[PDB]
């Protein structure tokens, strides 16, 4: 239920 | 690397591993199948005549592309193309592969005209082993009059001397 | 104009968007997957080459305009960038603060990001520093 | 030799010292620690290998010894093996090593 | 000031597209670092496989196919085949997607 | 990962080369014109 | 738990005998003799490799292999040996090994 | 014609014993025998006097590789059957079939091999990055050949004689019209 990749401002 | 051979700029099998992570088992069965399959649908529409094109060697149009990669100038470049040319004559380097033919050749060619580089540069550049490279030299050592291009000396530009001794 | 662009504002417009992270999380589906890792790509110095062209069979060589329009070419240039990588992991736990610390596996590092087209006669083109005789050596008008 | 005879009492050592807690959680006496200890070496004396200060089928006097192996690269004549953390015994004389390197030709 | 490479443009370009110069950095090569791990097993006799599962269940009544599999490390036919005689899967309640034993065993 | 994969030039080269051949900058009009070779004045 | 490979040694046949004398003897129970051996086997593993120095090199030629239960036997019939040099021959020889990767 | 015939160096066969056997007995019970479950799901075993190893399945399949002859192989078989028989298990020849020969021939001149690729390319394909001897598929008789510069031909996926023999006779006059140096 995660969301993996994801994006660091 | 079919659309490559088709059209006279082919490429290699390092190059395009490098770009498509893909194994050789696969790859090779694979330019297996389509070889055949294409043959197959050339005999069943328009025929063509290979003259040459897919020819497995092809050791003349990988000179200039390793030749530029190693910054070398245009005549040295014409005389590795002259000296890959005239290795289909001996029997004993016909078994090579034609990267390291060429390799060895653009080696011999540029101990012949003093370019100022290394081998441990050319094996770095070019990702062959010095051993080879080494090994191409000395064999195509005993070859002076066979490879080093007539002209050439005929010219001057070059003599059969400055080639460092084994 | 142009000599402004290529010495100053692509220096500028790379370090803008330099730094680029993507974020990995513990993954926790089992116990012995607790680590988050952060990959950081960085955009370091700008470099133009001097205008060149590549063939149909990989070989480059330097490109002058006279034979640039003969043959239908772009005068353009390479442009690289000293990309610098970095990974950084740490221990997933909760209620306390995720610490990334270096992984020192740091690969440096020009990689080809497209050919700039060079105004003639700027800072970077050919005919900049070519004298009188040599500008007619090279097939232009004085 | 020198060598194996202090690894085996070094050995021997540490076997008589780390379990004498766990003898005593059997509530054993004391002096079953020692006289253990009687029929050992005096058994390695009756040894008489190291010296101590103190029509085909699968069918003591011979010689053997147990290791661990890491790789093994077999060919079609040879058979080199990664032999590694053993002791050895050759003609009833126990040695320790670290790494060997085995190799035999198919017949 | 930007800063212009002096050397031969060949250099730069030696390592442009096709480079058959393999790339040599550890950088996101998770596919090299995950597809080394490969799971073997073979069929050994089904009590031992009974008595462990049933282990297992009275440690926990809920287990998922992958974490068996990583847990008893068997072939997914074989622990198929023993899981479906003597456990079933939860088809619609919240603990859906898991294996669990049958209602038969639940006072065992 | 493959840091040539990573990194598309043509994505540059092509923008750089689009914007400047036809007159269409970005993705105004008739930006970039065709240089008038009739004489030096011109 | 490692592997029960330690029992044909010299030690591990003086230990088995040792402990069927105090089984005959009757003050030391069966389950407690196998535990003491797991541990035996356990210290004499992890204080093998760490306080020796010595090396050697094996030269003979194999009769019979054989890879079951995941360990490997051999038998080498006249074989040569170095010491640390030193040499003498073997007339016969068997090597029983077992893997790196620990059971359990 | 030929002036030199090619040898066989080796004959792979199956023989079905239609019986069930068991990997661990046969693999503790048998003296020169090798069972790794976690890499390879059958035991393997070889024998020196006709040099050749045994593929053991559990299903009673059992292949036969390293056979100079057909002889060889069939004394192979016997043995491995009185092996079969003599640990333990019942079993039968009920089928033995030879599925796979090869050879190796020399013709002492050297070939170039690509005009042989120009010419014969319909039927070979050349890539000598990967490997640098030449693979011919004739298409009558199933025989695959490995081409070298050296002129030792290898010979492929036979089985028996007649068609080897004859694709060798078929490959001669097209390969000794070509010479170097």
């Amino acid at each position: 239920l995660r969301r993996k990749t994801r994006q660091l401002k | 690397l079919i659309g490559c051979r088709r059209a006279e700029v082919a490429r290699t099998f390092k190059e395009i591993q490098s770009l498509i992570h893909v194994k050789t088992k696969e790859f090779g069965k694979t330019l297996n199948i389509m070889k055949n399959i294409l043959r197959g649908k050339s005999e069943d529409g328009f025929l063509k005549i290979d003259t040459d094109n897919m020819s497995g060697a092809q050791n003349l149009t990988y000179i200039p592309r390793f030749c530029s990669h190693l910054g070398l100038p245009m005549q040295v470049t014409t005389s590795a193309e002259y000296t890959a040319k005239k290795c289909k004559e001996i029997k004993e380097i016909a078994g090579k592969s034609p990267i390291t033919i060429a390799v060895v050749s653009i080696y011999l060619n540029i101990l012949l005209f003093q370019i100022p580089i290394t081998a441990a540069k050319v094996g770095q550049t070019l990702q062959v082993t010095e051993g080879t490279i080494k090994s191409g030299y000395k064999i195509l050592y005993e070859h002076r009059d066979k490879l080093v291009d007539p002209q050439l000396i005929a010219n001057g530009v070059v003599s059969l001397d400055n080639l460092p001794g084994v | 104009s142009f000599n402004q662009f290529v010495d100053y504002t692509l220096q500028d417009i790379i370090c803008e968007d330099s730094t680029l992270i993507l974020e990995q999380l513990a993954q926790h589906t089992t116990e012995s997957d607790n680590i988050s890792r952060k990959y950081e790509i960085s955009f370091g110095k700008i470099y133009v080459t001097k205008p060149m062209v590549n063939e149909s069979d990989g070989v480059t060589h330097a490109l002058y305009p006279q034979e640039a329009r003969l043959r239908n070419l772009t005068y353009s240039s390479g442009l690289f960038v000293d990309v610098k990588k970095r990974t950084y992991e740490a221990i997933d736990v909760p209620g306390r603060e995720l610490k990334y610390e270096l992984i020192a596996e740091e690969s440096e590092g020009k990689v080809f990001i497209g050919r700039l087209p060079i105004m003639l006669r700027s800072k970077n083109c050919y005919l900049s520093e070519a004298t009188e005789s040599d500008l007619y050596k090279l097939k232009e008008c004085p | 030799n020198a060598e194996a005879s202090r690894v085996y009492e070094i050995i021997v050592e540490s076997v008589v010292n780390e379990v004498r807690e766990d003898f005593e959680n059997a509530g054993i006496d004391e002096q079953t620690l020692q006289d253990l200890k009687n029929i050992w070496q005096k058994k390695l004396t009756e040894t008489k290998v190291t010296t101590f200060s103190w029509d085909y089928l699968i069918s003591p006097d011979e010689n053997l010894m147990l290791c661990l192996y890491d790789k093994v690269t077999r060919t079609k004549a040879r058979w080199k093996c990664s032999l590694k953390d053993g002791v050895v015994t050759i003609n009833r004389n126990d040695y320790t090593f670290q790494k060997a390197q085995v190799e035999a030709e198919w017949v | 000031r930007i800063t212009t490479l002096d050397e031969t443009v060949g250099v730069t370009m030696s390592h442009t597209g096709m480079s058959m110069r393999s790339d040599n950095s550890n950088f996101l090569k998770v596919g090299r670092e995950k597809a080394k791990s490969n799971i073997k097993s073979i069929r050994m006799p089904k009590k031992e496989i009974l008595d462990y599962l049933f282990k297992l269940f009275d440690e926990y009544d809920y287990w998922s196919l992958k974490g068996l599999k990583e847990r008893t490390r068997q072939p997914e036919a074989h622990l198929k085949e023993c899981l479906d005689k003597v456990a079933t899967l939860v088809k619609k309640g919240p603990y859906a997607f898991k294996y669990t034993l049958r209602p038969e065993y639940k006072k065992l | 990962f493959n840091m040539k994969l990573a990194i598309n030039a043509k994505t540059i080269t092509s923008g750089l080369k689009y914007a400047l051949a036809t007159g269409n900058w970005g993705e105004r009009a008739g930006v970039s014109q065709v240089l008038n070779r009739y004489t030096y004045s011109s | 738990g490692y592997y029960e490979l330690y029992r044909r040694s010299t030690i591990g046949n003086s230990l088995v005998d040792a402990l069927d004398t105090l089984i005959s003897d009757g003050r030391i129970e069966a389950s407690l003799a196998m535990r003491v051996l797991e541990t035996f086997d356990k210290v004499v593993a992890e204080t093998l490799k760490d306080n020796t120095q010595s090396k050697l090199t094996v030269k003979g030629n194999l009769d019979t292999y054989g890879f079951c239960d995941d360990v490997w036997t051999f038998i080498v019939k006249n074989c040569q040996v170095t010491v640390e040099q030193s040499v003498i021959s073997v007339d016969k020889l068997r090597i029983v090994a077992c893997n790196s990767k620990k059971s359990e | 014609t030929s002036g030199i015939v090619p040898t066989l160096q080796n004959i792979v066969a199956t023989v079905t014993l239609g019986c069930r056997l068991d990997l661990k007995t046969v693999a503790l019970h048998a003296r020169n025998a090798e069972y790794n479950p976690k890499r390879f799901a059958a035991v393997i075993m070889r024998i020196r006097e006709p040099k050749t190893t045994a593929l053991i399945f559990a299903s009673g399949k059992m292949v036969v590789t390293g056979a100079k002859s057909e002889d060889d192989s069939k004394l192979a078989s016997r043995k491995y059957a009185r092996i079969i028989q003599k640990i333990g298990f019942a079993a039968k020849f009920t089928d033995f079939k030879i599925q796979n020969i090869v050879g190796s021939c020399d013709v002492k001149f050297p070939i170039r091999l690509e005009g042989l690729a120009f010419s014969h390319g319909t039927f070979s394909s050349y890539e000598p990055e990967l490997f640098p001897g030449l693979i011919y598929r004739m298409v009558k008789p199933k025989i695959v050949l490995l081409i070298f510069v050296s002129g030792k031909i290898v010979l492929t996926g036979a089985k028996q004689r007649e068609e080897i023999y004859q694709a060798f006779e078929a490959i001669y006059p097209v390969l000794s019209e070509f010479r170097k140096m």
